[PDB]
């Protein structure tokens, strides 16, 4: 869905690190924690909230807003021509909201490169461009 | 406690927000130093009258709006002073303070994406599924002041993705953090000068990504106010006769 | 206001209180004997608790140190006075105690030993701070054997053996039994007092010497009011 | 805006609050200058590693929670690399930062008392009326990182009045004014190390003076979260095997 997805799409190689941005978009009465979690390849998914808590992680309050940018260190095409990363979104607590706010709210992720990143090898894929007539 | 003023119109209003103002692709617009005779008849640069806080009428943010757009300068092209040159001119040219405000309360929710897409062509529908080519009425090219409301948001009615609409120059409004936007547009064009009413130079969208939410028995309906200033207006042409 | 120092710890804690009671009477029509346990000798743990308000107290706080001075009254259980002359031994956390009154205990050495008459004035010696740790300690939140965690099959939590101050042994002097029925009373004070980390004073009846159990019956420290509004 | 970072773990937070931060008896953590030989194969002090932010199950705060508590390090003692070192070590010392925090709305009520109690000794019932010594199990004297409801909060479950428990550092969390509390504690013992396993240095009592309320329809739930930081924590012994 990213530009930097689509963009990857018409070469073969890149590597760098990554960004991704997430935005709450509740009421500004609700309040809660959640647990931002990444994971380096090779590993598995955190069986519980607990084990992701024993790497990489981000406890993301809503005393601030979307000001949690979660930074991916590393990405990387040395094989591609459990081998990726894997970020985790955890319930640290319930949502919380008082009367009047709705019980459900949603989340914006966005994510980009940082500028160390690099592509290499250029390479032309598809999905259509109409025929003459 | 703050009132900001320009002209004979004026706006109360509460900046710079969340992330400040967005300059679009870094650049203030600028009368021109350089187009392109440059004759004696050359343009006419004016203001403030002209270039003074117009607000158009407000739009009602519904739990189902897909999300609206506006084309510029199409929108002030029948708007007041601006309205008038514009018609009665044969070559335009400026640059727009464009201001989008939310008023919602701390119990609503959502976000809204407010951006610039420059030369924003238009794609209807050729069928839902089929290849009939119909190209797009004026009401809904050139919607004027008013507006038109997207078909299918996703595509921005125009086959093209709308999660990568941040590429252009955009501000967020989430009720949560911030209740308005304002975005800085410097005149883009092959060319200098253009017609103001044959061709559109930008659109301005605003979509809700996240949408509208409240529990029954708050209001139902979150205006957005759109309050846009030209900037570096600048009508060379001469006169003519509608 | 011009002086504070009845609030200080020293004044807070030192005065020599009765701990213990030993009671050694003669032989014969009576139950039991005793006492503290004493076939002919009796065997004393130093215990502060001895004296009724002295838990609470020190458990005002969770570190304490400090000296101890030691005084025996004896006398008949009548309290007249006789000649008959005592052995007091103070036997060591490390040292093994007597289970006879022919012990070999009774003559070793480094069991500093008293030898007093009853005619003669209360005996009086100075214990130092036994320890092998830095404080004593009335609470103490674990297991004190380093062993296999999950096994605790023995209901030990909460007691720490860092605490042991040492045992005194009455006796009467002689290889045969005294002529005379007597009483040896114990009397403690604290001396050089340090504590450390407070806490909240205890507020529920007390069930054993050991642990802060209490009973399911849990009761304010009082609560006379019929409502908050009124006062009588 | 504020986002505190430690360690591979990173959690985002308001402070400092109401009363500044607790440094229980006025003093920080401090490594070992003086204890205890020295020998070549005492002290290992890790950094920033073990260290790190650690932030437990979150409790469920009800109109009818009579209270939590728990020990340290029987917390950690299990849980991570921190777990690793105190169970695979003969002796032990160490400091924490103690953190709680609550999330609850501006229509949420109520007041926890967040305290730490060194040595904190557990008393259960011997019958309602009677006398019968039992004695705690491991699940109540070291509850580990799920911590422990308290039977009888009145007598903290050791005779002892929680009216009082004020004489221990200790932060109060009263949802109208503040939603967060800190505690600094040093090391505490009669000894310089001790077991990590066998003995608990303190323990930390969480407890509602007053009760949670609120309207129905509002959050009948409020999370406590707990994040604790070990600081100047030191492990001599050596080898062993579990």
């Amino acid at each position: 869905s990213t530009l930097l997805g689509q963009l990857c799409g018409y070469y073969t190689q890149w590597s760098g690190s990554l960004e991704v941005t997430f935005m709450f978009t509740g009421s500004f009465m609700a309040t809660g924690k959640m647990l931002i979690a990444y994971t380096p390849p090779g590993g598995p998914l955190p069986k519980d909230r607990a084990t992701a808590m024993l790497g990489t992680h981000v406890i993301w309050d809503f005393g601030l807003q979307s000001s949690v940018t979660l930074v991916i260190p590393w990405i990387s095409n040395t094989h591609y021509r459990y081998t990726t990363g894997l970020v985790s979104i955890w319930y640290q607590t319930n949502y919380v909201v008082p009367i009047g706010a709705p019980n459900t709210a949603y989340i914006i992720a966005l994510a980009a490169a940082q500028k160390n990143f690099t592509m290499q090898l250029c390479k032309d894929a598809s999905d259509i461009l109409q025929t003459g007539t | 406690d703050r009132v900001a003023q320009l002209t004979i119109g004026n706006s109360t209003i509460t900046t710079q927000e969340a992330a400040n103002i967005i300059v679009g692709y870094g650049e203030w617009p600028s009368y021109c130093s350089d187009s392109d005779a440059t004759a004696v008849d050359k343009p006419t640069r004016p203001d403030v009258s002209v270039n003074r806080f117009y607000t158009l009428d407000t739009k009602l943010w519904e739990k189902s709006s897909k999300g609206w757009y506006w084309k510029f300068p199409d929108v002030l092209t029948e708007t007041g002073v601006f309205g008038q040159n514009a018609q009665f001119h044969y070559l335009y040219r400026s640059g727009f303070c464009i201001h989008v405000q939310c008023n919602a309360s701390k119990f609503h929710q959502g976000a809204l994406l407010v951006a610039v897409l420059p030369e924003y062509v238009i794609g209807t529908v050729a069928g839902g599924t089929g290849t009939e080519d119909s190209h797009p009425p004026y009401k809904q090219t050139q919607p004027g002041a008013d507006g038109f409301e997207l078909q299918h948001p996703y595509v921005l009615d125009a086959g093209i993705p709308i999660s990568q609409l941040t590429v252009c120059p955009h501000q967020w409004i989430n009720l949560r953090t911030n209740n308005c936007a304002t975005i800085i547009v410097p005149y883009i064009n092959a060319l200098p000068f253009d017609s103001a009413l044959n061709h559109c130079n930008f659109g301005l969208l605003v979509v809700p990504i996240s949408p509208l939410d409240y529990d029954q028995g708050a209001t139902p309906v979150i205006p957005i106010t759109i309050t846009l200033a030209p900037m570096c207006s600048e009508f060379a042409g001469l006169r003519q006769a509608v | 206001s011009h002086s504070t120092a009845e609030t200080t710890l020293d004044s807070f804690f030192s005065r020599a209180g009765l701990v213990g009671e030993i009671d050694l009477p003669l032989e014969g029509t009576e139950r039991k004997r005793a006492r503290l346990t004493p076939n002919g000798y009796a065997n004393w743990d130093i215990d502060i608790t001895g004296y009724a308000q002295m838990r609470r107290k020190v458990e005002l706080f969770t570190y304490m140190r400090f000296d101890a001075e030691f005084t025996f009254v004896a006398c008949t259980p009548t309290g007249e006075v006789v000649p008959q002359l005592l052995q007091y031994m103070f036997v060591p956390p490390g040292a093994p105690k007597p289970d006879s009154r022919e012990s070999l205990a009774w003559q070793t050495a480094t069991n500093p030993s008293v030898f007093v008459k009853l005619s003669d004035p209360p005996a009086q010696v100075s214990v130092p701070f036994m320890s092998p740790a830095s404080a004593y300690q009335w609470f103490y939140d674990g297991y004190p054997t380093f062993g296999e965690h999950k096994q605790e099959k023995d209901l030990e939590y909460g007691a720490c053996p860092n605490n042991m101050m040492g045992t005194f042994s009455v006796r009467t002097v002689g290889t045969s039994k005294s002529k005379y029925p007597l009483v040896v009373r114990i009397y403690m004070r604290m001396k050089h007092v340090r504590a450390w980390i407070p806490r909240p004073m205890r507020n529920q009846n007390y069930l054993f010497k050991a642990n802060p159990n209490y009973a399911g019956n849990s009761i304010k420290p009082t609560g006379a009011s019929r409502t908050a509004i009124t006062t009588l």
